RNA sequence: CUCGGAGCAGAACCCAACCUCCGAGCAGUACAUGCUAAGACUUCACCAGUCAAAGCGAACUACUAUACUCAAUUGAUCCAAU
RNA sequence: CCGAGCCUGGUGAUAGCUGGUUGUCCAAGAUAGAAUCUUAGUUCAACUUUAAAUUUGCCCACAGAACCCUCUAAAUCCCCUU
């Protein structure tokens, strides 16, 4: 109100501002301390002699002779294979529930990977293994909202957080290169390449995907509404049946296992100048498209 | 140390300090005791039991670690069922 | 960054709840975020001054200054200390308080 | 749509329709309408929250009988003056994982009731001079002379 | 320095692969102790088997 | 040339000399000298070293037993063997 | 100037060693020790400097801190008040 225009109307009596008038805000711009006079001068600040003024020291860690302390510990294994582990960037749902109520991330559509990134929602690094995102049990209390996500990794509670307000949870697995395709698709599309086909977990992770109370994208869909049901006897909540939901069309749509988008197969290539999408129609590379 | 490099002009790490410490995000460095595999039939089961402990390092050694070290292992890391995850913040914590 | 939709109840789950409107008529103002929240934030130096700002502060800020000397005193039991920085149009307080000052600008409609 | 060999009707082709992993088994031990749940914030600065469950015993009718009988016996001490079963937890911040643990002491009180067990378990070592108070308080005790 | 003494190593009769190592003396048969195993939780004998120094 | 006790250094701690004296580089008994864990001392740094309630598990109704006697009675990292 | 020639180059060789290190003005500021092919050096600590946070610091009353033993020492440690 006041302050505003007092630093405008005050700034109309004063001289034009020019390039000769500017200058720093003052605590911005330390001095400059040179080799000169008698306060910095003369020995310079170095001392007197010894390998401190001829600059000689020896090596960071170098304690005179006596077995150096990084050297005298033994080894352990701490850091043994730690660019072959898998991370995960956790989503807390009082991070997904914030997101939704300031419309940065929609529940009406499903809610993929890729969605979260465009509503600047987490930030994924493939570069650094990561391999997907965490849905944690933060803020399961208050977390209130019907929501089809998919996600990597998922507790037991946060789960039944969602699966208690009538949402749906499945967790897919994406290798380095499909991650990296599904967070930043357009600078994949200005790359002329068809749509990869991404490829199955390893050995190791089959059993967590393969398994319903996982809610596994590879897992049998007999099995979940037994899984369903038994977190809601341990957590006292009543199962809701999405069946009669108006949205349960949109809840139930999930990709196929080889597929990185939704309505996007692999092998097309996207043409984002002339907005067209090219299909091969050879027999051999739809056989490679599709196994 | 090499704080720059002939071919990328960018500080070097030390790697003899990976394979025996670890870093907390906190700032904290973790280590093993000399001597915890030496000698363990003349030494007392009270002393055994405090070599094969992990101990922290002061205040000294950790900036000297720091030091060795690149940005890339001070990073916050998000491994997957990880033994030291809850250590890597502070709580209750003054001053 | 897309407007936040409309809400039959307020505040929402999460916590939030939109601005007053009309403007309260104070000799000051402070508008929101980007991301439409409060710009009240928690700041730290030399590992052990811990510090309280407020950004995006229009108009007479001195008047602000008073109403906050006025509202945390009896919580601490003394006139905290806190520094007014006119072209910033910032105010820096010593001490977290930033959930405090969060919900008092938000029963004036900030 | 797409489809790929490893799809899941091609995996599981016996269970085949979108209609089939959201499916309400229709073939319910413990009803949650018959219970009155409470969630307060313990000690608060404390983290964990509390979370009480209470309900009649004699009233509710879910519970054979003979276990009603057996269950206001030893667990007589969680009993208000109404005749209510309160069962407290506060063993974690999370309101559902404190309700998981109320809910499953009820399914361990119908168990322990019903496997009618009479081994002879380990004697408690505070409730080892308990018995040797009695014991001595019993040889105290005197008859009438005349009876 | 006469080696008066040997280290060896006992191991359990129980088959859990659980081994510890004593001091005897040289001129002495093969020890047979009665040891605690943790694995099994309970005291079981032992048996030297090999010798592992001089003392 | 490392370690320990005494004097110099009389009374908390600390204190040197190619100063004055005596010693150590083990042995013996156990085989729960098992596991774990609050709080503390510390040879003036670091490294190393030291004492420990409660608890689990044992033992036990006698053994000044529940961290053996003993002053020092000793050797980091890498590496090798397994 | 042959205990091994000269020239050029690698080469701005290396030097814990000596020497040198360029305007004004103000301010704070003298340091137990350990390890080290280490004592002409270095690293840690200690002292010293700057910024920040917080609450106690210095001086010190009684009471209290060992027998064995030759100087039955000057003193110290701990410590509210002030
Ligand atoms: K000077
Ligand atoms: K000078
Ligand atoms: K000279
Ligand atoms: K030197
Ligand atoms: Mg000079
Ligand atoms: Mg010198
Ligand atoms: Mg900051
Ligand atoms: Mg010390
Ligand atoms: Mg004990
Ligand atoms: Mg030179
Ligand atoms: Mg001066
Ligand atoms: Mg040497
Ligand atoms: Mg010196
Ligand atoms: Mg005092």
């Amino acid at each position: 109100q006041g302050g505003g225009a007092r630093a405008l109307d005050l700034l109309r009596g004063l001289p034009r501002v020019s390039l000769a008038n500017l200058k720093p805000n003052p605590g911005s711009k330390k001095p400059e301390r040179r080799p000169r006079g008698r306060r910095r001068g003369r020995k310079c600040g170095r001392g007197h002699k010894g390998e401190r003024q001829r600059g000689t020291r020896p090596r960071l860690g170098f304690e005179g002779g006596q077995t150096p302390f990084y050297i005298r510990i033994p080894k352990y294994g701490f850091n043994e294979g730690h660019s072959f582990r898998r991370q995960y960037k956790p989503l807390s749902l009082n991070r997904l529930q914030y997101l939704i109520d300031l419309g940065r991330v929609d529940p009406s559509q499903p809610i993929d990977l890729t969605q979260l990134v465009n509503g600047r929602g987490v930030t994924i690094q493939p570069l650094k293994r990561d391999y997907g995102v965490q849905l944690v049990e933060e803020g399961a209390d208050t977390f209130t909202a019907k929501v089809n996500i998919e996600v990597q990794l998922a507790s037991e509670l946060a789960i039944a957080a969602i699966e208690k307000n009538g949402g749906v949870v499945t967790t897919a697995f994406y290798d380095p290169r499909s991650l990296d395709i599904v967070c930043k698709p357009v600078p994949f599309f200005l790359r002329g390449q068809p749509i990869p086909k991404r490829m199955l977990p390893p050995e190791e992770l089959v059993p967590y995907y393969t398994d319903a109370k996982n809610r596994g994208y590879l897992a049998d869909p007999a099995k979940f509404p037994e899984a369903r049901l038994e977190l809601a006897r341990k957590y006292g909540y009543i199962l809701p049946d999405i069946t009669k939901d108006e949205l349960f069309k949109m809840l139930c749509t999930r990709k196929d296992p080889r597929q990185i988008f939704f309505g996007l197969a692999p092998g097309w290539v996207v043409n984002m100048a002339d907005k067209k999408i090219l299909k091969p129609t050879d027999e051999n590379l739809l056989k490679y498209y599709t196994s | 140390l090499t704080y720059f490099s002939a071919r990328k002009g960018k500080r070097k790490t030390v790697k003899a300090v990976i394979d025996r410490f670890l870093r907390l995000h906190c700032g904290l460095w973790v280590r093993r005791k000399a001597g915890y595999k030496k000698k363990l039939w003349k030494k007392t089961p009270a002393r055994k039991k405090r070599l094969r402990e992990f101990v922290f390092c002061n205040k000294t050694q950790s900036k000297l670690l720091d030091k060795m070290t690149t940005s890339f292992w001070k990073r916050r890391n998000w491994y997957v069922d990880d033994p030291y995850q809850k250590y890597h913040d502070r709580t209750n914590l003054k001053v | 960054i897309p407007d936040p939709p409309k809400h039959e109840h307020y505040p929402t789950p999460s916590g939030w709840q939109p601005p007053r409107d009309p403007p309260p008529n104070l000799p000051y103002f402070v508008r929101r975020s980007r991301m439409h929240n409060i710009p009240v934030y928690k700041d730290i130096t030399h590992g052990n001054r811990q510090m309280t700002v407020i950004r995006k502060v229009e108009g007479d800020i001195w008047a602000l200054q008073k109403d906050v000397e006025d509202f945390l005193s009896p919580l601490l039991g003394k006139t905290p200390v806190t520094q007014v920085n006119e072209v910033t149009g910032t105010l820096r307080i010593k001490g977290y308080f930033d959930q405090e000052l969060k919900a008092w600008l938000l029963e004036k409609g900030f | 749509e797409f489809k790929s060999i490893y799809s899941l009707d091609k995996l599981y082709p016996e269970s085949q329709g979108s209609d089939t992993a959201w499916r309400v088994p229709n073939g319910s031990d413990i009803p949650l309408d018959r219970l009155t749940i409470s969630y307060c914030r313990s000690s608060g600065n404390k983290v964990n929250s509390k979370a009480e469950v209470r309900f009649h015993l004699a009233t509710a009718e879910w519970i054979a009988e003979p276990v009603r009988q057996k269950i206001a016996i030893t667990h007589k001490n969680k009993i208000n003056r109404l005749g209510e079963l309160i069962l407290t937890s506060e063993s974690s911040r999370y309101q559902f994982r404190n309700l998981a643990d109320c809910l499953q002491k009820i399914r361990d009180m119908i168990t322990e009731a019903s496997q009618t067990p009479k081994e002879p378990t380990k004697e408690d070592v505070k409730l080892h001079r308990i018995r040797i108070e009695n014991m001595n308080r019993e040889r105290l005790r005197q008859k009438r002379i005349h009876s | 320095s006469k080696s008066k003494n040997i280290l060896v190593r006992m191991v359990s009769e129980a088959g859990t692969g659980f081994c510890f190592n004593t001091k005897r003396n040289r001129l002495r048969e093969k020890l047979t102790l009665l040891h605690y195993d943790p694995v099994v939780k309970q005291r079981v004998l032992f048996v030297e088997k090999k010798k592992i120094r001089s003392l």
